[PDB]
């Protein structure tokens, strides 16, 4: 997949599939994002509710 | 033969309140339970019917089931708690879980037609 110069507010959709369903990822289910190939000029926006203050 | 159907909800009709407090888990790998989590046990039983006796103070309060005021802002650490006990990271081993201890205002358990019953101004039941 190709894209223009700065890439801004690409949706990250987190699907967990569950044989019968497939839901959201939820909060409980807290991730890390990493970049395999070492690259460092790329940035992530999320929001923190207060349901992981503390978990986070 | 001889039953009854249709039968009337036996705590609404005999008005009686009911409330629920089941024991602490326990990381433990046999499952038993050690004196300090007995203790546990009591003490949470006792705040229980603490809040049950306190809640007969003349001001509503915002929120009904007098449970929520010991809760409030627990409630939003819930899966943080859990993590801890998941991983037995937590203290003694213990678990206390929100919604463990309770007042239950409907359930649908024994049933029959009850001892006794409950009238206030016209009001009826049926058989
Ligand atoms: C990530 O980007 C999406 C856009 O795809 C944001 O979702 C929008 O959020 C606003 C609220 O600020 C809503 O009014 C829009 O309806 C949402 N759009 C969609 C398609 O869901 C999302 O808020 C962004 N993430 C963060 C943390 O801000
Ligand atoms: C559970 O039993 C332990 C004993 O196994 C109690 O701990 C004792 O407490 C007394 C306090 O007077 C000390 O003199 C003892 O030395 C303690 N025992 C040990 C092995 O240290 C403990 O108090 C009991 N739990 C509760 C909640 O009372």
């Amino acid at each position: 997949h190709r894209f223009k110069f700065p890439v801004t507010q690409y949706p990250v959709v987190l699907e967990i599939f569950n044989e019968r369903d497939k839901i959201s990822a939820e909060p409980p289910y807290l991730v890390t994002m990493t970049e395999v190939n070492m690259r460092k000029n790329w940035q992530l926006k999320h929001n923190e509710p207060e349901n992981v203050k503390k978990m986070k | 033969e001889i039953h009854l159907i249709d039968v009337p909800k036996k705590h609404h009709a005999s008005r009686t309140e009911s409330y629920v407090a089941l024991p602490p888990l326990v990381s433990e790998s046999l499952g038993f339970h050690n004196n300090n989590t007995l203790a546990v046990y009591q003490g949470l039983v006792y705040y229980l019917l603490w809040l049950h006796s306190k809640y007969d103070k003349p001001y509503a309060d915002p929120v009904h089931d007098p449970t929520w005021r010991w809760w409030q802002h627990k409630t939003k650490d819930k899966d943080y708690f859990f993590y801890l006990f998941s991983n037995r990271l937590a203290a003694e081993g213990i678990y206390i879980n929100m919604n463990a201890y309770q007042k239950l205002y409907n359930m649908s358990g024994d049933y029959g037609i009850p001892d006794l019953f409950f009238l206030d101004k016209g009001n009826w039941f049926t058989i």
